[PDB]
């Protein structure tokens, strides 16, 4: 599913797909951590 | 089985051309020098593809010796201790694969 | 009340401030019309404070 | 112990920025755009008639200040549009400003952009004369006068440019100023008045300390960016009142 | 207990490091606006045991 | 009982003038206000420097 996420503008979701380490230069910007997006995913459900 | 406790002897290398060799106008004993090397940089990834080799291959073999530690039960304890020393090399290899 | 504590000089008859836009690129004695013009901005930052 | 610890930031802060506010809200409207002045009929000034400025010129000063006093985009005239739709865009975007794109200008609205001094904003001074249709045939391209206009001279705010008439003498009497002046300005009067300050203010300003000339304060306003980096105009339900 | 000394050298482990009267000042932080942004002090682990 | 009460009364100072957390860890962002300038950089406020 990808390792941070961004807010569209309509209110989902939109999953980026890529396997990157965070940095807290990515904090101010547009990317989130996955790990608390309390979205549940299909056979990923002990994870969440 | 035989076949597949073979199948981790493979290499996980590449087959790289003497691309500065021809060109310098080298002698070479054939006709495409082509040396292997044997692994290819991993730059940029989380998870090292290498390193991620090792992890199934005591996958493997930690299915190997607990089939012969169950066939002349052996006991609990010097059984995880086998295990425990077959991922202690599972962390001290991804210190040096990067 | 615009006394030498705030660096006006009121000696003149208008206000002088020294060296507060002094213009650059001159002959250095071609400051003083801009001390008028400073003169004219400490007069007002006084009354503003 | 912490009432008096925490008036005593709120008292000498509000004070910090004191000498720094005073010469930007003077030179609030210092800023300057070159604009040319293509005359249109016999015997004109030299600032009578259309005024015109390029897209280069526009996206730097002008462009960066309709962003921050939340009007509408100007619009684009077209050559079709009628003079009737050029006041729909100075009465929504309240400087006289439109955007050029395409086609040739008719006489019926060079007639509105002479009297009301719109501001025309070209892409380029690339043969500017055939981009207007020159019905007087008294417009040339080596007829202007390219000469200055300064921000104050078209923009109004009660609280965002200071544009008044003692303020319009003053900076006729200023010399050719420059950001190392106005850096030289501040520290002359941040020597006069010294601020008050209490045992804990003088320990405060000690400790963040020195480092206050780095940023420019010319028409500086407080405003929200995305997580993009570009800065979002101003929003009447998000922002509070204060930042506006 | 012999059997937990794998356990009981990973708790020490972390636990000698963080300092007291940092406790004290984090308290502060979990209602401080935010000015510069905080990170995270390197907890190297490999998660092995 | 007694650390909420103190939590409930540092989120009243006056200089911890921004607001912290929402509740949800999915959505929430510090909102970032910038000092912006026609004729300059604009600096914002939570920078990571």
């Amino acid at each position: 599913r990808g390792a941070t996420y961004t807010i569209n503008a309509a209110g989902e979701f939109e999953f980026s797909g890529r396997n990157e380490k965070w940095d807290q230069s990515l904090y101010l910007s547009e990317h989130f951590p996955a790990l608390f997006s309390d979205v549940p995913l299909a056979g990923a459900n002990t994870i969440i | 089985t035989i076949i597949a406790i073979m199948r981790l002897f493979t290499p996980q290398g590449f087959l790289r051309t003497d691309d500065l060799a021809i060109a310098a106008n080298f002698p070479r004993a054939s006709r495409n020098p082509q040396t292997y090397i044997p692994y290819t940089n991993q730059r940029g990834t989380v998870t090292n593809e290498f390193a991620s080799r090792f992890r199934t291959i005591v996958a493997t073999l930690a299915n190997v010796v607990n089939e012969r530690a169950v066939q002349d039960d052996m006991q609990k304890a010097t059984r995880s201790c086998t295990k425990q020393w077959l991922r202690h090399l599972e962390t001290q290899f991804d210190n040096i694969a990067v | 009340f615009f006394d030498t504590a705030t660096g006006i000089d009121l000696t003149k008859g208008i206000p002088l401030v020294q060296d507060l836009l002094v213009p650059i690129g001159v002959t250095a004695g071609a400051e003083q019309s801009a001390e008028y013009v400073s003169g004219l901005l400490m007069v007002l930052f006084k009354v503003m404070t | 112990t912490t009432l008096s610890q925490s008036l005593s930031v709120a008292q000498v802060l509000s004070k910090l920025t004191l000498p720094d506010a005073f010469i930007n809200m003077i030179l609030s409207g210092g800023d300057s755009v070159v604009m040319r002045t293509y005359q249109t009929e016999a015997d004109d000034d030299l600032d009578e008639g259309i005024r015109m400025t390029t897209y280069d010129q526009y996206l730097s000063h002008i462009r960066e200040r309709l962003h921050i006093t939340n009007v509408p985009d100007p619009i684009y005239i077209t050559g079709a549009s009628t003079p009737d739709q050029i006041a729909a865009s100075v009465q929504a975007t309240h400087v006289a400003v439109v955007l050029y794109q395409s086609g040739v200008i008719n006489g019926s609205a060079s007639t509105y952009l002479r009297e009301n001094e719109v501001l025309v904003v070209m892409p380029d001074y690339y043969d500017v004369v055939s981009r207007f249709a020159n019905a007087n045939l008294q417009m040339n391209n080596n007829r202007y006068h390219e000469s200055v206009l300064e921000i104050a001279d078209i923009f109004d705010q009660a609280d965002f440019i200071q544009t008044s008439d003692a303020v319009r003498q003053l900076r006729a009497l200023m010399p050719t100023l420059s950001t190392s002046q106005i850096r030289h300005a501040i520290e002359r009067i941040a020597q006069i008045t010294d601020v008050d300050s209490t045992d804990y203010g003088k320990l405060t300003l000690r400790f963040l300390g020195t480092l206050t000339r780095s940023l420019k304060m010319q028409n500086a306003q407080i405003r929200r960016i995305r997580p993009d980096g570009t800065v979002l105009r101003y929003d009447d339900q998000i922002d509070i009142e204060a930042f506006r | 207990n012999q059997s937990a000394a794998r356990l009981v050298s990973a708790v020490k482990a972390r636990a000698s490091e963080a300092d007291i009267s940092s406790i004290h000042l984090a308290i502060a932080r979990e209602v401080s606006p935010m000015f510069n942004v905080h990170e995270l002090k390197k907890i190297a682990e490999s998660f092995e045991d | 009982d007694h650390l909420s009460v103190v939590y409930a009364t540092m989120s009243n100072f006056m200089l911890n003038f921004t607001n912290n957390f929402s509740g949800n860890h999915a959505t929430f962002k510090p909102d970032q206000y910038v000092i912006t300038s026609p004729e300059g950089s604009y600096k914002p406020i939570i920078e990571r420097q």
